[PDB]
Parts: structure tokens; C-alpha cells; sequence
RNA sequence: AGUGGAGCCUGCGGCUUAAUUUGCACCCGGCCCGGACACGGACAGGAUUGACAGAUUGAUAGC
RNA sequence: UUAAAUCCUUUAACGAGGAUCCAUUGGAGGGCAAGUCUGGUGCCAAUUCCAGCUCCAAUAGCGUAUAUU
């Protein structure tokens, strides 16, 4: 309702120095650089665990033994039933490597060796980007979580020269639908192998949150001492570098393919592969040590009368 | 089907707007 | 004597509780 | 929380489907909402929108053009 | 051999029926509709109407654990792993671990060369509980997945087999069951599994006939609580064959007479929006008189929703068979 | 949706040509990236 | 002058009912029929049509 | 061609019908260009979220953030 002229309306009565900034920026820069230097010094140095690298060839045309021959300082070649994963020491470059390799399609091999790896090196062929098996492995590896990765190609120099440049051109485009801003290193010769090793040692590391909150381990050696051989159940001695966090014996130890287990002792023998060339650490107190308690520990009518008229 | 692109699409648009 | 709405008063909510982890 | 200065902000995601590409502790590239520094005329008190998660755009993720790693 | 093809075609037709008509169930012409649907109820509004989370829990919930406050407990554990300093083998140290009771087979596994890794669990991470864990669908695989078939779960360094429950990923208090894994959007899989603190990645695999594991989904562990209820929905459809002004006679939704009395208080809805109530049974054949808020069309289909809380099945198997190397079909 | 309805009723009162009010009056066409 | 009180009848509601039709329409039982197209089955070794008698049925009836 | 090449330019041979040898990026049903449209999904016919059709604009280019005019 809008009042008109006969209603009383009264109009309202209106009524740091340059040097101090420079010094402060220098202080903050010194803080950031010392934090970064400590974190980059931890991985792959003398006071830290080896740089563990997973080599995955993403095509069937890629000759993996050629590439792992190019990648191998001194080479201490640990060797298994079919796989050859070796330690590399480069004291000139002051850095320690453990190279494993795995073929795509073998799911648990690549998924375990990619959930302990610091670097993943994907091998490529010059003509096609990847295979169908490589694409499946890429989907699984992206889904699980990628660490730092580098893309290396193997057959560019084998092609005739007049196509090589534009071959690489197409290759980059073929890569860019999944790896958008990534440099395609060429791995053909020993000099390029050294360049790749240098690029792998100095590169910023992607930190995966799950494995960084948890103490994990990759077995370099394993031995079995059975209590009774016919019982097929005995003590297991697993030897490797602690990677994720400080390791406490009072905690349950989950082996990935075989469930959680109770661990009883941690010994610290000599480091078999130091960068520059029997004491038991902690035994389990049978009181604060956690137990495997997954499930709750507490266990007048006539004969013909119908139902209506009744 | 496929659409014409470039000069042909503008020709189509011109014939559609003024010719018919 | 029952229907789909009254029989809901029959069901109890105090037997199979999971064991609670406290803060 | 912004990388270069540690400042906390609140950023906008285009819809509900794009929110599942975004996870805790992931690195995200953020732009302004769009009116040169003003907030939203429909939504109170938000000024920034998410443009990339894990170095891939939300538009490529939503349209299925690219996958993101974890 | 060919019976697998028969079951495959049956699953394809059932998936197409589900994506066409969501949860429509034909009323059993033989068994009474208050016997098949005895453990069902009707909700006025699916979102706002209440439901007791502790009501009528199964025997399996007697076996699992639950967090009073999961967020604060997780914050406490993450704080005491990032801040404190426990006396143990430090990072980078080459140790040997004496672990108590391990089968011999693991050792022989190392002897062909398979990687053998281990990790240390946080507190409460061995106990079983309910994992609510969000997954989409990988577009390489288009074969159907029903709700409670076995699947292989890769969840945060752990690998196991279970029968999930597929639920809608929404913001409401209770979440509707999805009878299939729909291949366009993000769903939730509910599993009996050991506790894991998020983040963790999810990789859903389906074991194939030739030994390969086909990848069907990808995602993250969202929460650890058995208080998330999955709500199975059953849609019963009748036909309004006699139409009056704001009143109709509906048949074929029920067949016994006291079935209409049993499901009387549940409200009704039509495919063109009209709501209403059952007034009274007509008799002996399940015909009913229903009062609606408007006039009806001759092609209308009256329908009714019944809701029952479902829980997953305890098929937690910590053993996953090794694949054969995957190749494209 | 009511905001667009108010603005269209404003433009109706002001005496200019206004689009017919339909089911698609205030309707988000697509997400904006 | 009454009606509202009482008895009886009637109208809407409501209650009982298989139905107590409604703003012979209702109920309980029994008949009769009810695409082609595509593809896969059976078919002259036989597809299929007709039928007296007796019976079920509330009654009869090759429906 | 050039230091030697490459590219371009010149020239043999092959090289086009769905000439599949397949143009994108944005916006439109409140105003500058551009809608009387469809199907799912909830809330009490109105109405949050999702996928499309149709149209318009510039075009091997076209959106966005920020600064600035």
C-alpha cells in the first residue's frame, strides 16, 4: 500500500626500507633452499635408501635387455629365476640406484614394483606410442598412483635420418594425449644412458601419501627357517632397506599378497652395498606388541457349514 | 553427412539467406 | 492386525551393535 | 592452501561430477571466478575456481579426453 | 561352454531392462505379496524421512568394529606418526625382519622372481569393518557387472576378493542400491574389509575365463563406517483401468485381497506425476480404489515404492590368484 | 529461477516484447569451465 | 406454523461387506475369442478340422 | 638449395566419392546473434541435479583468468 499526499511523510535530514625487505627475502629464501636441500639429499645418498627405479617397456617391439644393458659406476647384479634387478653405484655422481624391471600385463609384478618404486621409466618405440598391453598397464598404473616418471625412447637413431626429426614430431603428439608436458629422452647409446641417469638422479620427486605415512620395505634377500618342515610354517627372515617411516617391531607386518603377520625381531646386519666403501636392533616385547584380531575377540460348527455362514 | 567448411559453408549461408 | 507400517514398531535396535572404537 | 604464500582460500568446482576428480592433498591450479576480483552474484563469499587437478584440466577430465594419475 | 554364453545374454538383457525400467518388479502371481515383500516399508520422501541406523542389524555386524569419531581418531594417528619419535629402525637402514608364522609358499614365490614387499600397519588397521569406497567405470570394459558378484579389490597396498554393494553417490542420509555398475558416473562399493585410513586408490578387477583380470573401475576409499545404509528399492506397478474424477480403480498391482490392506499406508505415484493413496480393496482379486489429486490419462501406470535396508555379504577372501599376462581380446 | 521470472515480469510491465514463459525459463544449459 | 426431542422412511459422510455401483454402473463363478513381420523349433513317419457316448458343472458342452 | 644439410621452389611415379583425406571453439529458451524443443532425476502442475536435439557467431582457430587501456 502506497500512502498518498494526505499521509505525513517527512523528508529525512541527510548528514620497510629497501634493505630490510631485501634482507627479509634473503632470510625466507635461505629457509626454503635449506629445506629443499635436505629433502633432495635424503633420497639416493649415503645416509639414505637407494633410488629404486622400475623400467617398464610399453611395446612388444622394445628390447628390454638392450635397455638394461645400456643402464649398467659399479654394477652389483642381484639375479632371480627370470628377473635381473641390479644395484648401481655412481660415486663420481654420488648416487645409489636399484634398478628393477617389469613387463606390462603381469599385474601384480608391475603393481608391487610400482608401489615401491621412486622412479618409473617408461620405454617407447619410435613409430607407435604404446601397445594395447602398455595402455592397460598405463590405466592400472595411473589408477594406483604414479611416482616420478620419465619417458625414454629406444629406436629413433635406427631410422633413416631424413625422417627422424619428423618421426619424433609425430611421437610427441601421440604421447600428448596422456603425457601432456613431458620430455622424450632418447636411449640409444651409452652417452645418452649417462644423460638419462643424470636426469633421473636430479629431478623433483612425487610423494605418494599412502606409502609416505607408512613404513614399507622391498625384499632384497629372503630366507626361511622352518620350525617344522612338514608343518610348512616357520620363521621368515626378510632383508631390505626401510623406506617409508621408522619401523616399530610392536606393529603388524602386512605382506601384500599374503595378508598381515606378527613380526618378532629386527636385526641390523652390515649394509651389503654402501655407496662409498650381526648387531640386533629391537626384539618384540610380548605385551605392547599388537595381535592379529581381525574379527572381534569376543565370540461348535456343523459339518457342511461354509466359512461365510459360520 | 559431413558439413561443408570454409568458402563452401559461407556460400551455402549466402544462398540460404538471400537467394531463396 | 499388522500392516506394513505397524510391524515396523516390532523391529528392535539394540542387539547386533558393532564394537565401538573410542576417542 | 596456496603454495607460494601459504594462504588458505576456497575454490569453486563447476559441478558435482568434477568434484570426484579432486582428492585431499592433491595439487590444484586455481584461477579467479571471473569478474576481475569480485565474488559471485549468485553464491556468497567465493571468488576462485578450480582449473586443473594433477596437471590435467577439469574440462579434459569431464569430457573424458584425458585420465588423471593419482 | 555355451551355458556361459546363455548367462551372458541373460545378464545383458537384465542390464538393458534395468537401465530402461529402474527397479520395477513384477508382482508374484503365486506367492502372497506380503510374504515376498514382508521385510519392506514405504517412505513418504526418500531423502527427508528418517531411518534408524541401528535398526535390525545382521549377525555379521556383531563381528566388525566401528569408530566413535573416525575423523578425530585419524587426525590423532596421523599427528602421532608425523610428530612423535618412536624408537625403531630408521629410514634408509638395511634391516632384516624376523616375522613369526609364514607359509613356505611365499618363499617359493620369491624363487621364481616375483616381487615380495611388506609394509607396517597403523593402529586399528587389521580389524574388520565396512569400507565405503568410491569407484567409476573404466571405458575399456563394457561387460555388465551385477551388484553382488565377486570382485578383486586393490585398496591401499591390500589385495583381496569380496562381494560389494553398489550404491548411489549422493549427499543424502540414506543411499539407494544400484543393481548394476552403471557405466557413466560415480558409484560407491560397500565391502566387509580390514580398516584402512584414507587416501587409498581402488582398482576393481573381474577375473576372466582365460585367467586375465579385466579392469572394471578406479577410485578412492571414501570412508570407514558401517552406519552407511544401502536401500534396496522395489517398484510395483498397477494399471488404472477405471477412471473417475480424482479417483480410480487400479488392478494388477496386487492379486490377493488383504495384500491391499497390508500395503495400504504406502503412498502412490504415477509416471506423469500424480500422487495419492489407496482407499479400499475392491475384492478377492486385488483390485483397489485409489484417490488421486487429479484426473488420469488412459495410458497411465500407477506405481509404488518399497524400501528395504541391505548390507553386504561376508565373502572377504585375502587370497587372489595370480593372473596370466593380459593381452587384448 | 524466480529471479529470471521477476526480471521478465519487470520487462512485461515496462511495455516491451518478452519471450513466452515456458519450462525452459531458468535452466542451466551446461557447466561452465 | 414449526424443524432441532421420540418412532419410522430417506439423503450425504462414516462404519461393516465379496459387493454394499456411481458423479446395473458393483461382486462371486462359467463360456467364447486374442495380429502379421523377423528368426529358431514340430509337420505327410504327419501339422491340423469335425465328432456320438459318458463325466465335470449350479446346469450342458468335442467351448 | 647449403659449409654439409633441411625447408621452400622445380620436377618424374603413386596419390579423392561417405572425395571416412570426416573443423573446432564458445554462446543461446531474462536484453546485442541465437528455441513455443526432448528424455531421465528428486521437492511440494510448479519445480534442484544430468544427458541431448535445434539455432547463432568467428573460423585453423576459438574460450578463460589477471593486468591494463
Amino acid at each position: 500500500h502506497r500512502p498518498g499526499p494526505l499521509k505525513q511523510q517527512n523528508k529525512a535530514h541527510k548528514g620497510l626500507s629497501r634493505v630490510d625487505q631485501r634482507h627479509r627475502a634473503s632470510q625466507l629464501r635461505k629457509q626454503k633452499k635449506e629445506a629443499v636441500l635436505a629433502e633432495k639429499r635424503q633420497l639416493g645418498g649415503k645416509d639414505g635408501p637407494p633410488h629404486q627405479v622400475l623400467v617398464v617397456p610399453l611395446h612388444s617391439r622394445i628390447s628390454l635387455p638392450e635397455a638394461m644393458q645400456l643402464l649398467q659406476g659399479t654394477v652389483h647384479l642381484n639375479e632371480l629365476g627370470n628377473t635381473q634387478n641390479f644395484m648401481l653405484l655412481c660415486p663420481r655422481l654420488k648416487h645409489r640406484w636399484f634398478f628393477t624391471s617389469a613387463r606390462p600385463g603381469d599385474l601384480h609384478v608391475v603393481l608391487d614394483m610400482a608401489k615401491v618404486a621412486d622412479t618409473i621409466l617408461f620405454l617407447l618405440d619410435p613409430l607407435e606410442g604404446w601397445d594395447s598391453t602398455g595402455d592397460y598397464c598405463l590405466s592400472c598404473l595411473f589408477a594406483q598412483g604414479l611416482p616420478t616418471y620419465t619417458l625414454a625412447v629406444q629406436g629413433i637413431s635406427g631410422l633413416p635420418l631424413k625422417k627422424q626429426i619428423d618421426t619424433r614430431k609425430k611421437l610427441s603428439k601421440a604421447v600428448e594425449k596422456r603425457f601432456p608436458h613431458d620430455k622424450l629422452l632418447l636411449l640409444d647409446t651409452q652417452q645418452e644412458a649417462g644423460m638419462l641417469l643424470r636426469q633421473l638422479a636430479n629431478q623433483k620427486q612425487q610423494h605418494l601419501a599412502f606409502r609416505d605415512r607408512r613404513a614399507y620395505l622391498f625384499a632384497h634377500a629372503v630366507d626361511f627357517v622352518p620350525s617344522e618342515e612338514n608343518n610348512l610354517v616357520g620363521t621368515l627372515k626378510i632383508s631390505g632397506y626401510v623406506r617409508g617411516q621408522t619401523l616399530n617391531v610392536n606393529r603388524l607386518l602386512h605382506i601384500v599378497g599374503y595378508g598381515d603377520f606378527q613380526m618378532k625381531q629386527i636385526d641390523a646386519p652390515g649394509d651389503p652395498f654402501p655407496l662409498n666403501p650381526k648387531v640386533l636392533m629391537k626384539a618384540d616385547p610380548g605385551r605392547q606388541e599388537s595381535l592379529q584380531a581381525e574379527v572381534i575377540p569376543d565370540p461348535k460348527v456343523p459339518k457342511g457349514t461354509s466359512s461365510y455362514q459360520a | 553427412k559431413k558439413k561443408k567448411t570454409g568458402r563452401a559453408k559461407r556460400r551455402m549461408q549466402y544462398n540460404r539467406r538471400f537467394v531463396n | 492386525k499388522w500392516d506394513c507400517e505397524s510391524i515396523c514398531s516390532t523391529y528392535s535396535n539394540l542387539y547386533n551393535h558393532p564394537q565401538l572404537i573410542k576417542y | 592452501q596456496l603454495i607460494k604464500n601459504g594462504k588458505k582460500i576456497t575454490a569453486f568446482v563447476p559441478n558435482d561430477g568434477c568434484l570426484n576428480f579432486i582428492e585431499e592433498n592433491d595439487e590444484v591450479l586455481v584461477a579467479g571466478f571471473g569478474r576481475k576480483g569480485h565474488a559471485v552474484g549468485d553464491i556468497p563469499g567465493v571468488r576462485f575456481k578450480v582449473v586443473k587437478v594433477a596437471n590435467v584440466s577439469l574440462l579434459a577430465l569431464y569430457k573424458g579426453k584425458k585420465e588423471r594419475p593419482r | 561352454d555355451e551355458e556361459a554364453e546363455a548367462k551372458m545374454l541373460e545378464k545383458y538383457k537384465q542390464e538393458r531392462l534395468e537401465e530402461m525400467f529402474p527397479d520395477e518388479v513384477d508382482t508374484p502371481r503365486d506367492v502372497a505379496a506380503r510374504i515376498r515383500f514382508q521385510k519392506y516399508r514405504g517412505l513418504k520422501s526418500f531423502r527427508t524421512s528418517p531411518w534408524d541406523p541401528k535398526e535390525n542389524l545382521p549377525q555379521d555386524y556383531a563381528r566388525i568394529f566401528q569408530f566413535q569419531n573416525f575423523t578425530n581418531t585419524r587426525k590423532s594417528i596421523f599427528k602421532e606418526v608425523e610428530e612423535k619419535e618412536v624408537e625403531g629402525a630408521e629410514v634408509g637402514w638395511y634391516v632384516t625382519l624376523h616375522v613369526s608364522e609364514v607359509p613356505v609358499s611365499v618363499v617359493e614365490c620369491f624363487r621364481q622372481g616375483t616381487p615380495l614387499i611388506a609394509f607396517s600397519l597403523l593402529p586399528h588397521e587389521q580389524k574388520m569393518s565396512v569400507l565405503n569406497m568410491v569407484v567409476r567405470r573404466d571405458p575399456g570394459n563394457t561387460e555388465p557387472v551385477k551388484a553382488k558378484e565377486e570382485l578383486i579389490f586393490h585398496c591401499g597396498f591390500r589385495r583381496f576378493r569380496a562381494s560389494p554393494l553398489f550404491s548411489q553417490h549422493t549427499a543424502a542420509d540414506k543411499h539407494k542400491l544400484q543393481r548394476f555398475l552403471t557405466a557413466d558416473m560415480a558409484l560407491v562399493a560397500t565391502v566387509y574389509a580390514p580398516i584402512t585410513f584414507p587416501p587409498a586408490s581402488v582398482l576393481l578387477f573381474k577375473q576372466k575365463s582365460n585367467g586375465m583380470h579385466s579392469l572394471i573401475a578406479t577410485g578412492h576409499l571414501m570412508s570407514v563406517d558401517p552406519d552407511r545404509m544401502v536401500i534396496k528399492r522395489v517398484v510395483l506397478s498397477g494399471h488404472p483401468f477405471k477412471i473417475f474424477t480424482k479417483m480410480a480403480v487400479v488392478r494388477y498391482m496386487f492379486f490377493n485381497r488383504e495384500d491391499v490392506l497390508w500395503f495400504k499406508p504406502v503412498e502412490l505415484r504415477t509416471k506423469w506425476g500424480r500422487r495419492g493413496h489407496i482407499k479400499e480393496p475392491l475384492g478377492t482379486h486385488g483390485h483397489m480404489k485409489c484417490s488421486f489429486d487429479g484426473k488420469l490419462k488412459s495410458q497411465d501406470t500407477v506405481l509404488m515404492n518399497l524400501y528395504k535396508r541391505v548390507f553386504p555379504k561376508w565373502t572377504y577372501d585375502p587370497y587372489v590368484p595370480e593372473p596370466v599376462p593380459w593381452l587384448k581380446s | 529461477r524466480a529471479w529470471v521470472l521477476e526480471k521478465k515480469e519487470r520487462h512485461r510491465r515496462q511495455g516491451r516484447e518478452v519471450r513466452p514463459d515456458t519450462q525452459y525459463t531458468g535452466r542451466k544449459r551446461k557447466p561452465r569451465f
